[PDB]
């Protein structure tokens, strides 16, 4: 997350990371159930295995709360390509079931139509992860988060040297030095509606990190609920 | 309508509905300590 700041005590409790070989992370996630995370299709690509780990603020500190879980089972969707970045979206499902406590919460997933047209026409929403704080640095050692604004899907399309489809969003900023970053992606945006949090998003991609005239384009989580719902029960 | 003020329902929309882990009581209420999309207190 480039700009924004960091998630205190129980702020992003949503929030996953993925933890390859090297027991670093690579990609984020979002918590949607005891035994699901919600992630980017393209982030299974980027490593040759991997863990879960949920609870965490601090990658260089040990902190109460944190714990791994191994990945039963990948659910990735038979469209994703990386030559469109489509369908970029993937449900894991846990061997062992996350114990919910401070810092650890799913986020809502909401019903369909009544997110097109109450939670997609919100002002804004939150990103988190652990992504590098500038384009060209490091990843975070800290959680952050960043409210990013709903970006109009034409001046987004554009803005972007690649199609935008249906299955997209794009949210952030046009020139203020906000953004998600390398490392974020995979992880959760999510809309407030009246004291609710909903995942709205999954960090997708973008024209390298808080460039001028460039926004950051999101996984649209509206396009895929009966499809999560189907990959939950399996 | 929920077309405005949602028909009141403080989450899904008349009828109400609520995420997991909530119950409707119009308003929708925790059904345990970690109900979903609230931040979490100590
Ligand atoms: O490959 C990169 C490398 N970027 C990723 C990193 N940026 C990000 O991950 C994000 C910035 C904002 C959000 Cl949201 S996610 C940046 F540090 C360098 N970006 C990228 C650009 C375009 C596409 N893309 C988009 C459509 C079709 C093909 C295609 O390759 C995918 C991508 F991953
Ligand atoms: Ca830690
Ligand atoms: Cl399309
Ligand atoms: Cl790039
Ligand atoms: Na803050
Ligand atoms: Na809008
Ligand atoms: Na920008």
């Amino acid at each position: 997350i480039v700009g924004g700041q960091e998630c205190k005590d129980g702020e992003c409790p949503w929030q996953a990371l993925l933890i390859n070989e090297e027991n670093e992370g690579f990609c984020g996630g979002t918590i949607l159930s005891e035994f699901y995370i919600l992630t980017a299709a393209h982030c299974l690509y980027q490593a040759k295995r991997f863990k879960v780990r949920v609870g965490d603020r601090n990658t260089e500190q040990e902190e109460g709360g944190e714990a791994v879980h191994e990945v039963e089972v990948v659910i990735k969707h038979n469209r994703f390509t990386k030559e469109t970045y489509d369908f970029d979206i993937a449900v894991l499902r846990l061997k062992t079931p996350i114990t919910f406590r401070m810092n650890v919460a799913p986020a809502c997933l909401p019903e369909r139509d009544w997110a097109e047209s109450t939670l997609m026409t919100q002002k804004t929403g939150i990103v988190s992860g652990f992504g590098r704080t500038h384009e060209k640095g490091e990843q975070s050692t800290r959680l952050k988060m960043l409210e990013v604004p709903y970006v109009d899907r034409n001046s987004c399309k554009l803005s972007s040297s690649f199609i935008i489809t249906q299955n997209m969003f794009c949210a952030g900023y046009d020139t203020k030095q906000e953004d998600a970053c390398q490392g974020d992606s995979g992880g959760p945006h999510v809309t407030r509606f009246k004291d609710t949090y909903f995942v709205t998003g999954i960090v997708s991609w973008g024209e390298g990190c808080a460039r001028k005239g460039k926004y950051g384009i999101y996984t649209k989580v509206t396009a895929f609920l009966k499809w999560i719902d189907r990959s939950m029960k399996t | 309508l929920c077309s405005l003020d949602n028909g009141d329902c403080d989450q899904f929309c008349v009828v109400c509905s609520c995420a997991r882990g909530y119950t409707l009581a119009k308003a929708c209420i925790p059904t345990g300590p970690y109900p979903c999309g609230k931040q979490t207190l100590e």
